[PDB]
């Protein structure tokens, strides 16, 4: 089955061209297609044949397809063009439509430090048997981040779980849960708990933190 | 043999 | 209208049987060459098997090999996926696609929003909500833990609409429990606290619960 | 000579407050109306407000209204901008302008550098300087490596200011990091290497950074 | 509201023609100003046609109807720069100034010379590798470089940045900067840019080998 | 024979000055009015100045009032146009034309073959020649593209003259640039282009610049 | 300033009569003279003080003045007498010569259809940066004619310029050149580039166009 | 007053 | 300021005679010990002549005795050198030099341009200049300016009017079989300057009173 | 009085160098030293056997004893390229004697030259006679081969060259060769060419240019 393949990322300042490629032996023997697919849509085709142009698709979407790479290339960067996008072929041998692992198109922005809150767990989770602490990590950029849970000064491992929203279509930041999931029995048996964000918007790591009672 | 031959969409 | 929509989709055994419907209207359905396209969550475009317009040349792919189906009823502009012997590699959201051909090559020229497929032995069950309440501390964050719930999806909205601005609804992850959680956030002014409400509204169709949470500080 | 100069530009946190000066020199100050104009990176020209001679009528746009308080004092030739509840609607270079009426229309005939305000949550953070050496046909290339800084803007000069002509000074980049960098590069005979001295001079002052670093092939 | 077109596009020698476009503006005064990047404004014509002191003849300004407009006679490097129109309107107290428009020279084809830069022993006691790729004084603007590392393309892990107008010689200069850890800069050894431009009959390609 | 030769004529940059003369041949010239008389490209016949016999009676139109001065030397058989602050409204060719009375009436019956007068800032340039390639795809039509060219006017040819059956070369357009523009086509029989070499001739006197241009099927 | 109105146009068929005439309140108490010029020539009278005839001028032209028009009559006309035809007064009140505004002397003839010609940008044209694309239409009747630009079936607008010859000296046709000028990257943003015409002798409108072949 | 009077080539 | 400026430099016949003069400016002249220094082509120092303050006293090397006077205007700052009966060992580029004591020794502190005096039967010949012109047959250029045929010595070569002096080689004359001298004056510049750049070289040959200031292009 | 210095001193970049004066009991007059750059007049930079001027840096210094004066001249840089005099003034005989002189030469780095060919131009055919001139710029060390090929053919006998003295800042040389043939014999002629053979060079450089 014929292999194509794709950069999972592709970082553009606004009004700046995206370039995202997609790898194949030969595969400017053969036509490629371009599909963009935005956060819970129906994938749309971009670019297809190369480098024809769907009606209704702007400009600024052109394709080529030379040696072995295809390019979709997308200039004047703006909102609206953050998505995932794929690359597809028909393969002839084996008779199937491929599709590339897909390329993410991120932003550029300046460093921004997040907001930082804790939340111990509500009283009526308690009553369930559970505990939840969360730790929200708000608006900051870039995604890259260090969350770690202390509980009682001990590293934790294992029991988190962390969420990130997609890029914001306004100020293009970055939100983030970590969720540290215990008992209520693990969580009556300890005092301390801190998440500790280590981020390049602050200078030295964050610490919020709350004390049961 | 029950083999694939190509769909003959290219070529 | 030009439209494709998929229908049939949801929470089926491992094991068992599902069959999905794509409802095309808008366009001569006769003409085309149809496809199934699936998404597991997270996850990349695979394209499944499609059917040409007269019904009788098929494509699939290998990992659908004598467990799927396709057929069309050209009379009912309609599409269908008799999907046999699901497991976990299965969980989708399934595609109608039609493919285009103008002497060149073969893409996907229309698409409809697609329908959920989730293949656990997991039980429907609606999510127990739960408040991140306001530190007691300019800007303050608040919000709704959405725990334990099963299948995928659920909506949270704040004040019914009223509070769009600085919200912050988390992708839900998929628990060890086979359970899914997630939590909705938001940011407001910390003077706003005493006085102003602060809702949550969690829905979750497949079992039809609606839950609204009213989150304060202590 | 008649010039201004504006200081305060800088970092600043959204929601707090910033105080902008523009020294004037070599003209009567108290005569003119004198205006704040500002440019966000990469947009246009915009007027924020102005105050006459006096110091008693004062105009803003409606967006800087009952945030931005402009001022001056006459004896000191001192133009002022207050500069509170700052938003990223408020990055920009801000220039200092004097305004003249020709009997006819007014427009600016006096204008200062200008002075960066950027309104950011992010720490201020230095930056890392690395040389690009020569190689080893007629012409060489040499240059530093500004690298992992925040936030705008950082100067370079070459040997204290002597070396200008072949020089690029490479507008800053933001990397995936979220922080800038550039290059400034300089094409030199190659006759030239190991007998002149390459010294690139960089200064970023939201740092307090600054360094002077001498440029020679490798060995 | 002020529109000015984004672009003008002119060959040396030749006359720029910029236009401001306001509802009956040919009824009040319009002022431009040059501004080079880095620069401050600096006012060329004001009063919809008269010049300051040390304003070359060749900038000369008109204003009717629906449009102003600032022309710039026998275009030389040094008139690259943004222009800005402006208005004071007495009714609301306020200036308004136009969009702006950039003029760019048309010069003839200058192939870049190219050059490469690898990381510095201090950059690489750190765990970094910068290695930088130059081209220099080129024209068109238009060029690609590409990154091959012990052969084989790179993708997603190079930066470009590209100066304005030059304000002599009206060339463009680029760099690419392709950034690696030191872990993945001390596997490979050699490191080539391949430079493909108008300008040159077939890509150049700059090298070097890790040590 | 009885001739005016008109010179003088060329480009001229706005606010500028400009000197036409005539030369009378092959008649009596101080018995006779003389006039001006101008045509802009592509526009109608304007008359501008005459003078009598003896120089002292003069008519202008308002539109060169002030600014045209037309005088004669009798003894030189010549007659003058001075004109200031020339503008583009004066962008036209200029006649030097007799005048005729007979008892009844007053009409031109004699003219010069004109000179161009062109007021513009623009530079002298020469044209840049391209080629319109006959089609792969019986009667083929191949042609010169002559492009972005100052001032007027540009002659072209085919193969040195040999060739003007179905040549067609365009009148010139003036784009927005300042700079005119034109094409020269010619239909030609589908059964050669492989045989028959084509070359167009383009020639630009006013920058001394002369192109011969092959024009050729091409892949 | 005393006001003359010429008909724009005259059509009229070989050896049949043309009249063009010249307006103007009471023009008939006032001499009027008649020039022809053909293209890229000097005027030349054809009759002067309202009807006489200049030696070397052919019988065939003949002038009156009545009332409020003067006419000038060219019986049998020939291909020689297709030209701009201005009448001109002398006016005594604010002291000027003064022309009619023109009047063109067209030729009828039968319809005959375009041969049409799409020319694509030579690769030299490419290396300034400019793309000028060419739609010829070749000896044609009559004038008017509609030629319309399609860059991927997308109407053009602002962006191309018309140029037409004279009328034939032996056919009586006419050749035009309608001209697509596009920087070289808004070229590369497209794929297809028709030229359309729409004429009189067309049953149906004719397009030439090309790819990237 | 400085007004065209006719040049009287005409009567 | 101070300084001295030698004039009344260049040809003269052998037998023949020639006054130099040195203007003094920016010090009390009246009060020191002046000297002529000559030194011929390619050779070294040799002091000619002292005179005292007062104009009283003078000294003189014995090859110059009985034919060479030294004189001073103190009234007018300036000092002079009557040079009779000269010859071929007279040929020298000759300084006007001032003295200093420092209560220990004697040395010149104070020295002019020099002035070119040439003792030859030869006539003066003005030189031809050509341009060297570089072609685009392409990061660096060179070009330069060919000063051929002339005497005597010397030529003055600038670029664009003294703007332009990194890169540039103003190459010694040489003499060639004529008797006559030739010299190229050149300057490297980066290839992209070419056509937007303008480069004149500026010749200066005073002895025959040439002066050519010659634009060079691209060919 | 008669002053011998060394003709020439050579010199690494960094380096010292020492200038000699010899006279027969010099030590017992002061000294004075001058230093001149090509096209300059002599400029004073010790005096009185020791002192310097305001503005003479500290690495000039000298010293004079028994039968030599010396001038000292640490770290040199190429700005230090020049002739250097020394001068004694006679009281006996009221006159200024200086040396013989001394040309500082500093060593650097091998550096190839670049190489530039230039027609004749139209103007100078006009004229019946045709330089063509080869650029030889910013090379070290000073020896360098020129040849000129005439279709190919050798020259000989038909061209001068000029080396500029040492550059005062990279320490290089540059060198012009100019061929001189009729309008006749270049008009005839095809291939114009400098061949270039330099210790920079791995393999000699040609230059060349045809008609067109």
């Amino acid at each position: 089955s014929y292999v194509l393949t794709q950069p999972p990322s592709v970082s553009v300042a606004p009004g700046q061209t995206a370039r995202i490629t997609c790898g194949g032996t030969n595969i400017g023997d053969i036509s490629v297609h371009w599909y963009q697919q935005r956060p819970g849509q129906a994938p749309l085709v971009v670019v297809y044949d190369d480098s024809d142009r769907p009606s209704g698709i702007p400009e600024r979407f052109s394709g080529s397809n030379s040696g072995n790479t295809a390019t979709l290339t997308i200039s004047r960067v703006e909102a609206g063009d953050e998505a995932d996008y794929y690359c597809q072929v028909w393969d002839d041998s084996i008779n199937a439509y491929v599709f590339g692992t897909g390329t993410k198109v991120t932003v550029l922005r300046t460093v921004a430090a997040p907001s930082v809150f804790i939340f111990p767990p509500s009283d009526s989770q308690l009553k369930s048997g559970t505990a939840s602490v969360v730790c929200l990590l708000n608006n900051f950029y870039p995604r890259e981040a260090k969350v770690q849970w202390k509980v009682d000064n001990a590293l934790q491992s294992g029991n988190s779980q962390e969420s990130v929203t997609e890029q914001d279509s306004k100020d293009s930041t970055y939100s983030l849960s970590s969720t540290l999931t215990l008992s209520k029995a693990d969580y009556e048996k300890h005092k301390v708990y801190a998440c500790e964000v280590t981020h390049q918007g602050l200078s030295s790591p964050v610490t919020k933190s709350f004390n049961r009672g | 043999a029950r083999t694939k031959q190509t769909a003959r969409k290219s070529t | 209208e030009v439209q494709l929509v998929e229908t049939g989709g949801g929470v089926v055994q491992p094991g068992r049987s599902l069959r999905l419907s794509c409802t095309a209207s808008g366009f001569t359905f006769r003409d085309y060459w149809m496809s199934w396209v699936r998404q597991a969550p997270g996850k990349g475009l695979e394209w499944v098997a499609d059917i040409n317009p007269d019904g009788i040349t098929r494509y699939y792919i290998d990992a659908v090999k004598g467990r799927f189906t396709i057929s069309r009823d050209n009379a009912k502009s309609s599409l269908y996926l008799q999907m046999n012997s699901l497991g976990a590699e299965d969980t989708a959201v399934y595609y109608c696609a039609r493919e285009f051909h103008s002497g060149l090559g073969w893409h996907f020229d229309l698409w409809g929003r697609g329908t959920l497929v989730t293949v656990s032995s997991a039980s429907t069950k609606g999510p127990s909500v739960f408040p991140l309440a306001p530190s007691s501390k300019g800007t303050a964050a608040l919000g709704c833990l959405v725990k334990d719930y099963f299948p995928e999806p659920v909506t949270v909205s704040w004040n019914s609409g009223a509070l769009t601005s600085g919200v912050h609804t988390f992708p839900a992850v998929l628990q060890s429990s086979g359970l899914y959680s997630l939590s909705s956030v938001v940011t407001v002014p910390s003077s706003s606290l005493g006085t102003q409400t602060y809702i949550c509204n969690v829905n979750h169709k497949p079992s039809n619960t609606k839950v609204d949470k009213k989150v304060e500080p202590k």
